[PDB]
């Protein structure tokens, strides 16, 4: 319905096509598909705030030319 | 000693220890746990005991260096209390860890409105995202608050400068990630480009040290500089620059566990100085002698993690 950027790990910018009712794991499970990681080392940024699994897009005001940042998680203890 | 145990959130550690260390981030604190107490919420008040807890610590560290040990030594169950309660998650991402910290003061300034502003005033700023599309060369903006800059370390020596540039730079969109512009109706080509519009006190910078073919760590940092300047990428022309008082490092092989290490800088003798936080210990650092430890020359086995520059 509408067509967000992703800003990968390496910097590049990558486009999905998403719903505004579209949940953050189906939106993660498209970005698996552009770029080999899987949903659960995922972690996605909007407007500073992590995007929890469970919401929908709709829920963050997400809109078409929104952008997502792509990060993942450095364990430590 | 018996602050053994300190090793085991040492991604909490890393983020408390900066944030002590930010400038007013624990006048806001005070401010907010004034406000609270004549109210009658639980982050406030245990952040107020850790401050406290930390202000007894440093006085002492810097008055009577020998009871400084004793009195570390003295009640330490008391200091490992409140970090049990303030833990807002296993060993866990630094980042991740700030971010929540960061959230949770901020929705308890909004619903404290309904001095305020601690986090948008520190931490918060606003980004303009341009795209161009190459065929009819209109120009669509988006604005999009943030609250840390997250660039990549590696392309697929390099400075800190070109790793803004990966983040900020017009970069040309392709192939299968082509724009749809809706004036075309078409999937073209298209430039996006980011712009720094609103400045936060502290710039935060997320190195993206770690990569996919299947995930592993980049050990390799940058060249760190100790003045940012972001005019390069800025809406207006802007004279401040930013200053590094902050770095969090990640030691380890891998992205699936490690440990993280933070190193303050001091804004006496002291000032100007870098204390390097591991675990227990702490020592203080030459401006000149952290800065070498930081060269990727050097291979350091700590990795860079965050960055944070507060404005001159
Ligand atoms: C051993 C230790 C480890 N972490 C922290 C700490 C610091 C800030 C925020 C939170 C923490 C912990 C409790 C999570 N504090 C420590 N020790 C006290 C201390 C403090 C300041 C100095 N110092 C020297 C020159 N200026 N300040 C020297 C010693
Ligand atoms: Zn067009």
């Amino acid at each position: 319905s509408m067509q967000i950027f992703v800003k990968t790990l390496t910097g590049k910018t990558i486009t999905l096509e998403v719903e505004p009712s579209d949940t953050i794991e189906n939106v993660k499970a498209k970005i698996q598909d552009k770029e080999g990681i899987p949903p659960d080392q995922q972690r996605l940024i909007f407007a500073g705030k992590q995007l929890e699994d469970g919401r929908t897009l709709s829920d963050y005001n997400i809109q078409k030319e929104s952008t997502l940042h792509l990060v993942l998680r450095l364990r430590g203890g | 000693v018996g602050l053994n145990n300190l090793g085991n959130t040492s991604y909490l550690n890393s983020i408390l220890q900066v944030l002590y260390f930010c400038p007013g981030f624990k006048s806001g604190v005070k401010h907010l746990f004034n406000i609270i107490s004549r109210k009658k919420y639980e982050l406030i008040c245990s952040l107020q005991s850790l401050i406290i807890s930390v202000e007894q610590l440093q006085a002492s560290f810097l008055l009577n260096p020998e009871k400084y040990t004793d009195e570390l030594a003295t009640q330490p169950r008391r200091l490992l209390n409140t970090l049990r309660e303030l833990n807002p998650m296993l060993q866990h991402d630094a980042q991740e860890v700030l971010q929540c910290i960061l959230g949770n003061i901020q929705e308890t300034c909004q619903l404290l409105k309904k001095g305020f502003e601690l986090v948008e005033k520190l931490f918060q700023g606003q980004l303009v995202l341009r795209t161009r599309c190459l065929e009819c060369e209109s120009l669509t903006e988006r604005r999009e608050d943030f609250q840390d800059i997250s660039v990549p370390v590696q392309e697929d020596m390099k400075t800190l400068r070109w790793a803004i540039s990966q983040f900020a730079s017009v970069e040309r969109i392709v192939g299968e990630d082509k724009y749809f512009c809706e004036n075309c109706h078409h999937y073209t080509e298209a430039e996006r480009s980011l712009l720094f519009d609103k400045m936060p006190e502290v710039i935060t910078i997320h190195l993206k040290c770690f990569a996919a073919s299947g995930l592993s760590k980049i050990n390799t940092p940058l060249l760190t500089p100790l003045k940012l300047s972001l005019e390069e990428w800025s809406t207006k022309p802007t004279n401040d620059s930013y200053g590094l008082f902050a770095v969090v490092m990640h030691s380890g092989i891998t992205i699936s566990s490690g440990h993280y290490t933070a190193s303050v800088k001091v804004t006496k003798e002291y000032e100007g100085k870098w204390l390097l936080f591991d675990d227990s210990e702490v020592k203080v650092t030459e401006e000149k002698d952290f800065l070498n430890s930081l060269s990727p020359s050097t291979s350091p086995t700590s990795t860079p993690y965050l960055l944070f520059y507060k404005k001159l």
